RNA sequence: GCGGUGGAAACUACCAAGCUGGAGUACGGUAGGGGCAGAGGGAAUUUCCGGUGGAGCGGUGAAAUGCGUAGAGAUCGGAAAGAACACCAACGGCGAAAGCACUCUGCUGGGCCGACACUGACACUGAGAGACGAAAGCUAGGGGAGCGAAUGGGAUUAGAUACCCCAGUAGUCCUAGCCGUAAACGAUGGAUACUAGGCGCUGUGCGUAUCGACCCGUGCAGUGUUGUAGCUAACGCGUUAAGUAUCCC
């Protein structure tokens, strides 16, 4: 198994509580496998500098300003990382999610 | 050819190469048209005849939802050529629909609200991302009618548009269609299929239909324009019965009048 | 890709000299003319080569 | 000293300029070596909204 | 590589004395330690030593200079190869090559030995021509 | 990676390591067969068709001196392998 | 000159047993637009719809064709689509050549260094042969924003079936197959050993504990040099030489 580090470019449409759940639902698809996890850091809600996603396929008046941005610095399978981003991107939240190869060792 | 599985062409020897085919058919069919071009009273409309017809089917609409699927194996059907599979639900229903692409071994293909994004079955347009491939949209929330023909059949969206109302067909430009719609999300049909060509008529042509060609042959009578020693009155307005083959334009309305836009016409 | 006007003061200057450095004409007459996929990487290498040294 | 460390808003604004345009040789006193492997994590950092494209200087 | 060993030495002294050299380090093999002996018999060198590097065997092999001038004269103005590999020459009793009418000599290696220009026509033998040094 | 570096050296039998006509070729033979198998699904690549010519050229001398040397090892390396010949 | 006999044995060649500096491999790391496939990101351009608002806009050495009061341009909001992807880029890097640069993932090649461990010359080149080929062009099926052969107008001119202006098709883009050419140029084929020096990259060792941006070495690849000897008809090249030599095409 390998090192990962996937950065879920979270929509401002989940609150606080909504991406929290998502991390207890990332858990029941590695952990659940022989993987484990390390820690997660929440950087805040930042200002976007163009506004991605501010309407595709609906409402004229629907501007999406905000964002808040998230990685999940954990340890899985290297067969389990195309079905991983393909999960995430299928709910109505989440702009992109690009997975990256960490060679350091985070603590 | 561009793609894999490059299209068969015959080698010349004799003009042409015919053949003769030989399968089986296990049930889902009724009957078909049997008739040719008529009406009972007035052929109408000439152009049409030969046999080899017949083999209908069905499946089109589609009113199963979350069903997973598991596409058996592939199949042709006389008329429109783009393959119709077999397929498998989940459940044991037996159905059709229109060949996608890449499948064959089954796959996925489901319907319903809320399904994987990709080619599986019905998919209302409702939730959808941009809707870069779609397949055969619906005039109305029921019926499974406009581009059948999953060969080529394409029509794009605009990613996200209100009022209800988007599809981007191909060459009948854009126009503007209820949003409670679904279709396939297949947009595939093969393309080399109908690359190839018919060769020299005879046993490729007629088999299908009558002469498609008629020509001035001169006979004021037999048709609006013709006579002379050899050569036709073209342009002075040759075409059978008030036509008019420059154009001219049709189809006018006012109340339930065509609600596409754009529409350019170079 | 804009200009600083951040300073307050009721002050009438200009102050369009500040950025008239780094974005200026120069990148619009590398631009918004015709490129010429190979002389670009040639004839512009070339007389930056024997300025250098 | 941090190069692959995009997370750092407040050490890598320090290397962006006034403009949304990355830094040249002459400013900020990086060799190539340190160039590239800089420049891909702030290429990285922008589709994060971190650090804009074409950064708007008011 | 090394496609003739004894076709290196001949370039490695020439190109040394050229840029005027003291002492150069060439590959170890009997056949090229027996063409340095019957340099020095005939006076074109000082002297031949052995020596190694890191595990591999090397020849030191010294150069003479004359006096002190604008360009000083070297001992040997030119060192070319006969038999070269892929055009090996054979010569006979007659055929024995006369450098510079006595001046310079012709090393070759006959079948009683290595012999020179003036002691392969008193034995009455002849051989391979390997090198001619003036 | 290393589980095919190290499965190589203690299969087969010659009593030293890497350095072996042995393990060489069947070092070279998993990476031609697995190289073949990836132009299958990558038939669009280019520059992986060089390294396959010079892995194959590089093998090529290796199997004519084991032929030079005695043809007992050759015999019973070339039929566990499967190669032709 | 050819053959035969009796010898000599260094070299070349044959045979046997080795050695190692050649070459190769493994271990552990480093850099890179190397390549293929699949995603996704930002600016801008064009087009479609709607709001505001006015008569001009576009273009040139001047003008005109053209777009405009069935109201463009400009401006704001939204959509659709295609291509290339600023800055970093560098006298940079990688690749056999051609060639290749926004970010990410998947598979994959080559090069280099370092304590070494191992084989052991298993090498070099190479007619024929096989494979790769910028662009343009060709076949079939798609796509097509911009640019733009052709072509249509305006202008310039003695004339211009050119340059310039307004439009614009094939094409340029993608998949597969085909054609194989270029100042396919460093116009100096590949491989190896040697021969004065002074400045710019990448790996690694070391330097009062590396106290520091750094200092002293040791390898790969890469520029310029009043570059020396030498070479060259001269210009110039100059240890990445057309310097001195060897192997082969």
């Amino acid at each position: 198994l390998r090192q990962y580090e996937t950065m879920a470019v979270l929509r401002p449409d989940m609150t606080e509580d909504e991406r929290l759940t998502l991390t207890q639902k990332y858990e029941e698809l590695l952990v659940a496998g022989g993987a484990m996890y390390v820690e997660v850091f929440n950087r805040g809600v930042i200002p976007l500098a163009y506004s991605i996603k501010r309407k595709n396929k609906a409402g004229e008046t629907n501007n999406y300003l905000d964002g808040i941005y998230l990685l999940f610095t954990y340890f899985t399978k290297p067969e389990s990382i195309s079905p991983l981003e393909a999960a995430l991107v299928t709910d109505d939240d989440v702009i992109r999610s690009s997975s990256f190869k960490i060679r350091k060792r985070k603590y | 050819h561009l793609y894999k599985t490059s299209t068969s062409s015959t080698r010349n020897g004799a003009v042409q190469v015919k053949s003769n085919p030989r399968n089986n058919l296990i049930s889902g069919q009724r009957r078909c048209g049997k008739g040719r071009n008529a009406r009972g009273i007035i052929t109408a409309r000439h152009r049409g005849g030969g046999h080899k017809r017949l083999y209908r089917k069905i499946d089109f609409r589609r009113n199963e939802k979350d069903i997973y699927g598991k596409i058996v194996t592939i199949e042709y059907d006389p008329n429109r050529n783009a393959y119709i599979c077999l397929i498998h639900y989940g459940d044991g229903e037996k159905r059709y629909i229109l060949h996608p692409r890449g499948a064959i071994i089954g796959d996925t293909i489901v319907s319903g609200t809320e399904v994987p994004i990709k080619m599986g079955n019905a998919l209302p347009l409702t939730d959808m991302p941009l809707g870069t491939a779609i397949h055969n949209i619906e005039i109305t929330l029921g019926r499974g009618g406009q581009l059948a023909r999953a060969a080529g059949a394409v029509a794009k969206l605009i990613a996200k548009e209100g009022k209800s109302a988007t599809l981007k067909l191909p060459s009948g430009e854009v126009r503007l269609i209820s949003k409670n719609c679904s279709a396939t999300v297949g947009q595939v049909g093969n393309v080399g299929v109908n690359q190839k060509r018919l060769g020299r008529a005879g046993s490729k042509r007629w088999l299908g239909k009558r002469p498609v060609v008629r020509g001035v042959v001169m006979n004021p009578v037999d048709h609006p324009h013709g006579g002379g020693e050899g050569r036709a009155p073209i342009g002075r307005k040759s075409p059978t019965t008030p036509w008019g083959y420059p154009a001219l334009g049709r189809r006018s309305r006012k109340r339930n009048k065509y609600s596409d836009n754009f529409i350019i016409r170079r | 890709v804009q200009v600083v006007v951040d300073d307050n003061e009721p002050e009438e200057r200009l102050l369009n000299r500040f950025r008239r450095e780094v974005m200026r004409a120069g990148v619009i007459q590398e631009c918004k003319r015709r490129r010429f996929f190979e002389n670009t990487q040639d004839v512009r290498k070339r007389k930056t080569r024997e300025a250098a040294k | 000293g941090d190069r692959i460390d995009y997370r750092n808003m407040s050490l890598i604004s320090r290397f962006i300029s006034e403009q949304g345009k990355i830094l040249s040789r002459r400013v900020n006193r990086l060799t190539l070596k340190q160039q590239r492997l800089i420049t891909s994590a702030i290429k990285q950092a922008r589709i994060l909204s971190l650090l804009p494209f074409l950064n708007n200087e008011k | 590589m090394g496609k003739d060993t004894i076709a290196d030495i001949i370039t490695c002294i020439r190109n040394a004395d050229m840029n005027r050299k003291g002492t150069v380090r060439i590959v170890s093999t009997n056949i090229t330690e027996n063409i340095v002996k019957i340099l020095l018999r005939e006076g074109f060198i000082e002297n031949a030593r052995k020596h190694q590097e890191r595990n591999k065997y090397f020849l030191v092999l010294t150069l003479r200079h004359r006096r002190n001038k604008k360009g000083p004269y070297l001992n040997t103005f030119h060192l070319k190869r006969v038999s070269r590999p892929g055009l090996r020459i054979y010569s006979n009793y007659q055929r024995i090559p006369r450098i510079l009418g006595g001046m310079g000599i012709a090393i070759l290696s006959t079948s009683r030995g290595i012999m020179t220009d003036r002691e392969a026509r008193l034995e009455g033998i002849g051989g391979e021509i390997l090198c001619y040094i003036w | 990676k290393k589980n095919s570096f190290i499965s190589v050296i203690s299969d087969e039998k010659k009593e030293e390591n890497k350095g072996s006509v042995e393990f060489q070729v069947f070092c070279f033979t998993n990476k031609i067969r697995r190289l073949t198998l990836h132009l299958e699904l990558h038939k669009k690549d280019y520059s992986s068709q060089r390294g396959l010519r010079k892995t194959l050229g590089k093998r090529q001398r290796l199997l004519a001196y084991l032929l030079k040397i005695n043809g007992v090892r050759y015999k019973e390396l070339i039929s566990k392998l499967n190669i032709r010949e």
